[PDB]
């Protein structure tokens, strides 16, 4: 086509979606990870994770307001990944890399799994 | 704005 | 912080939100523009437009499944802007620039209004 | 991935 493009548009959209998350505006699901609860937007979770995409396209699960993750999932690893979904920034540290990689594999977040594998390979 |  | 950032994340998120729009997945509002209807995600509309941000943060309007725009709004101008919200690409043409600018002013989409004003000033 |  003959379209023009606004370079910062996608970043500005995600920044605003994160502002809605911070003020708990139009969040429509609770993700339960052991004793912790995380409120989020189903559409953002689907756009970032192959697992949430599969969950919320299911004719029964699409209507659930609460989703319980596998008990092996670490709440801190989930929190770091939820922050990444809404910001593009990943808080990857020596102390959390194993939990973050395991959580990204479960959530089906291929680019996160890839950088974790590379950071682990560098330290061996 | 750019030409994509 | 000591975060790493995935450059393409925001663009990839918006691309997936547009795929959900195209398949009508988890759309939660109809925008009525004269005889035309446009299905969308409330969160994306709020993230792109000062008018939708004001509408869906209102305690009564946040619950509406149908929003009727002012009858002066052109459905084609709205369609072009809805496409821009989900893609960052604006189909700006000599034949539609006036309707697009009027619609972006009404929707409170400052960056679109700015490029329209510049393209109009160049042709005078 | 980059250093932001
Ligand atoms: O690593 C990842 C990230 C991701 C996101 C989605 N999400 C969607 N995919 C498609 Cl094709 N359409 C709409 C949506 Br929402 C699917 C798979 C994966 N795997
Ligand atoms: O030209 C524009 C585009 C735009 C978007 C929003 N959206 C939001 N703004 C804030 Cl501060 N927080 C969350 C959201 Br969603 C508000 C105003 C404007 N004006
Ligand atoms: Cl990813
Ligand atoms: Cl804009």
């Amino acid at each position: 086509d003959s379209c023009i493009q606004f370079t910062r548009h996608a970043s500005d959209v995600l920044l605003n979606l994160n502002r809605l998350r911070s003020r708990d505006i139009l969040t429509d699901v609770v993700i339960v990870v052991s004793r912790e609860q995380f409120r989020a937007h189903k559409t953002v979770l689907m756009a970032c994770s192959g697992l949430f995409y599969s969950i919320f396209t299911d004719q029964l699960k699409c209507n659930l307001s609460v989703i319980n993750l596998d008990p092996e999932i670490n709440p801190e690893g989930f929190c770091i990944l939820l922050d990444f979904m809404y910001t593009s920034r990943l808080n990857l540290r020596e102390g959390n890399i194993m939990a973050v990689m395991a959580t990204a594999m479960y959530l089906q977040m291929e680019h996160v799994v890839d950088t974790c594998r590379k950071f682990i390979k560098a330290s061996e | 704005w750019v030409i994509p």
